[PDB]
């Protein structure tokens, strides 16, 4: 996908599959989740499978209280940070 | 309790005599937000609003606004003839 | 060889096999209908497609029902890509029949191709006996969106006209329509989830025509499924959006309209380095 | 830019006008006209036809003739030119778009041409003021036969169907039909000659079209005569035709009718040595 | 909008993306190329298609190769589909382009296909590790025909001059050939 650099055209990849992203760029450690309120807890579960991930922000508004603690007992166990969910996130000024 | 996504239940009194187990009274809350999994079993549920006064015609009106949209739209009379009326943006911002 | 043949002498086999117009008698037939006929029982251009395409003669609801599915598709403005190419070309100089063209190539896939796609996809859905729950998230699992389902604009609450327009002539005419009932209960189950995942024109039609086949009692099963499948669908949009097209062709005429050059700046230009 | 022409900002031309179709709005707009109304007022084929070609509401008898144009030319069977091709890229296991556009690409001049010639050859002749006879000579003269006169096996005692049935037509419910009384006169003086040298129907078509354009009330004159210059009369010769190719694409396909390739029998070979 | 993006007062996406040719310059050049050095380097028409079709600066035996492929499938008579439909067309007073374009919108299934074909068929089978006994067994099991196998008159004894032709160019200039290696070993079977 084409994005702007200031000025500047950029290409960021699009992938199918989480796992092919996730071996493809070892780099990555955060990981924000837009996916809908019926798949952001599949898909949260499946993050924490990729050590690499050590944050995730959870975007959806509406998820059930039931499946957000099993989450959070994934998470807590895995050491993984999590902002959300039903949040617009953070911001860290220059970083 | 589990399966169909509830939050609180209680049974007071719950009653077994020699000819088996009665449910007197019960309480309970669901987890709405589980609408999309539960829908089957639920049913056409209903959320009862709480014991009071109810709804002036134009606290209906926002209500049914407010459920045909993605848009958040809440209203609710605390006195018709006071002199204050505020339209404020936001949830957050509303309560301050 | 004419004579031996006049004299039945020889015996050559044809190459060619056809079954839907002769033109070889005192009157022209279309599917065994000579064209007075056509013209006598008042047919119309509906009638006349179900002899050529199918050879059958349709009930008077289904030929309207085809007129009404010619004219929801006639157009859908200039932005769209097949009219796009028809009006560059028309732009560059050309005649009717290269400017038409140049536009009816794009129709198959990304554009056009979502009647025939819908009709397909509720059809199989509908008849593997899946119930329509079962069938989204059987879609969703797989990776694929619903072709039929979706508007950038209209919603549940703002509808689309051209569907409401045919919805309710369907309703009122077709003596039954199980896949649009099918197809309308994967509505209610999306829009549920967004409201603009409405069934749309495309979505529409392709059900509403699978249930004319097979319900409108001139067709066998197999008729009506096979007719699917070589893409008679296809061949309604293509008929339908040929009427616009030709619109802009003449438009573009009559507007006296230069060559057309996309400007550079639309261009991301990406080559090797030398 | 979205963002700076939201707040008005910026200006940036348009490079392509339309004036047929607007998709932009609430509801779909056919040259001015919403369609729901195109429904509610029963315009039909014929009717949209004259709203996205001509930009105009035309009277019920004019889309009515339209339609039966359509219906006419819709097919001619399949040993014609432009079928022909169809049916071998059909049976060559093309695609139905590409099948119809290998056949339609022959429509325009010695197949399908007739149409816009015979309605260009009579309006010209017709508004020279010359009369008939003096055209069916200054033709034979300039070495040039009649544009829509003559058929193979129709005569003036023997008339084609198609023909008959829109003669009547444009008769009963045109308002006035002069080029048609021009060409039926120059008629009168081919078909004396030989019998078979009757009106056809592309012919008739061309002359009965020129004929609504002019007469219907809709159209001034220089409108009427751009719409016959620009090709509107290929238009209904395509469109129609359009139908019987699709159909053609589809027996093949139904039929699971093989490739076919050429007799070498029927070819003339006459290389270099 | 011409005089904002001057300043670079705004921004906004290109809709398009290239990377064959740049028409923009002093000179013309096809991917990365400027014309003149085309020219100069001796490239053709084969080292021109290498450019804008691969975006590739091909060896000359790779030139010279698609030059052959090309003028061996130059034409094939008047009999063929394709060349009928064109004749047709020409034939009812079309001009050059509908003419043309009524002929080539028959290529690609039942005719023209076998190039394309032949070539994912070998591929595959080569690529997943079959040898040619077990490939032409599978192809019959699923009852298949081969693609690029058979010819009407010409056989082992009495060989096509157009197949004799190129096989001994890639023979002879082609640094590896294992996929033409692993096809004549399916023809032996076949034949
Ligand atoms: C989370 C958030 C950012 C995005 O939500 P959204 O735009 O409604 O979500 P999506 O873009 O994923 O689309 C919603 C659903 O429509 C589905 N969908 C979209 N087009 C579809 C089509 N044509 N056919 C079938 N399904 C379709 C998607 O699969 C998705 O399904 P899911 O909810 O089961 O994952 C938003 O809800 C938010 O702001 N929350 C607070
Ligand atoms: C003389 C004969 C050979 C040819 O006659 P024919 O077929 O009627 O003549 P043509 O083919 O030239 O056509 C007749 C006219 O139609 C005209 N015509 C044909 N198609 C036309 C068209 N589409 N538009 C305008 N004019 C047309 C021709 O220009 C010709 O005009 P002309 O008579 O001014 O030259 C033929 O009539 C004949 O065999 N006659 C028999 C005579 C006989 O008995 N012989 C003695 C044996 S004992
Ligand atoms: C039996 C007889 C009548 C027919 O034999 P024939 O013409 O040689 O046989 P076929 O037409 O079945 O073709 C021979 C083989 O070529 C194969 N073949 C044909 N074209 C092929 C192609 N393009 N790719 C791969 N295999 C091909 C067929 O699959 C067949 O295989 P098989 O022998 O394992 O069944 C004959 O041998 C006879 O007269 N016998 C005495
Ligand atoms: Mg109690």
């Amino acid at each position: 996908q084409k994005f702007y650099w200031g000025h500047k055209e950029i290409l960021i990849p699009v992938f199918k599959n989480m796992a092919d992203a996730m071996r493809k760029h070892p780099e990555v450690d955060v990981l924000i989740n837009f996916a809908s309120l019926r798949s952001a807890y599949d898909s949260t579960m499946e993050t924490m499978n990729y050590a690499q991930i050590r944050t995730i922000a959870i975007i959806a508004e509406g998820i059930p209280e039931a499946l957000t603690r099993k989450l959070i007992k994934k998470a807590d166990q895995k050491g993984v940070t999590i902002i959300g969910p039903a949040t617009v996130g953070g911001i860290k000024p220059g970083c | 309790y589990e399966d169909l996504y509830f939050t609180y239940l209680e049974i007071n009194p719950l009653v077994v005599t020699k000819d088996g187990v009665y449910v007197l009274d019960l309480a309970a809350k669901v987890d709405a937000t589980a609408d999309y999994i539960c829908k089957v079993k639920w049913g056409d549920i209903e959320f009862p609003p709480p014991f009071g006064r109810e709804a002036y015609p134009e606290e209906a009106y926002i209500a049914d606004l407010d459920a045909k949209s993605g848009a958040s739209l809440k209203l609710t009379l605390l006195n018709p003839k006071g002199r204050i009326w505020t339209m404020v943006a936001g949830g957050g911002a509303s309560v301050v | 060889y004419s004579w031996a043949r006049e004299l039945g002498l020889i015996r050559k086999p044809a190459s060619f096999m056809t079954s839907i117009c002769d033109e070889r008698g005192q009157e022209l037939i279309y599917a065994g209908m000579p064209i007075t006929e056509v013209f006598k029982e008042e047919m119309g251009i509906g009638g006349v497609l179900g002899l050529l395409w199918f050879q059958k003669r349709l009930p008077k609801y289904s030929c309207q029902f085809i007129e009404m599915c010619l004219m929801v598709t006639a157009d859908h403005g200039p932005a769209v890509s097949g009219a796009h190419n028809t009006i560059i070309c028309a732009r560059a100089g050309k005649d009717l029949v290269s400017s038409l063209t140049s536009g009816l190539l794009t129709i198959g896939d990304r554009f056009g191709g979502a009647l025939d796609a819908a009709a397909k996809m509720f059809s199989k859905a509908f008849d593997s006996g899946i119930i329509p729950m079962e069938f989204v998230n059987k879609m969703k699992k797989e990776g694929k969106l619903i072709m039929g389902i979706g508007h950038r604009v209209k919603s549940i609450n703002n509808p689309d006209m051209r569907v409401q327009i045919l919805k309710d002539y369907v309703r009122q005419h077709f003596p039954a329509t199980p896949l649009l009932d099918y197809a309308l209960e994967v509505e209610k189950i999306t829009t549920s989830k967004k409201p603009n995942l409405i069934l749309n024109v495309d979505g529409l039609i392709g059900v509403a025509f699978v249930d004319m086949l097979r319900n409108c009692g001139s067709f066998t099963r197999e008729e009506a499924d096979e007719y699917i499948d070589i893409g008679a669908l296809n061949g309604i949009f293509v008929l339908g959006r040929s009427m616009g097209f030709i619109g802009h062709y003449l438009d573009q005429k009559r507007l006296k309209q230069g060559l057309y050059r996309h400007p550079w700046d639309d261009i991301s230009y990406v080559l090797p380095e030398h």
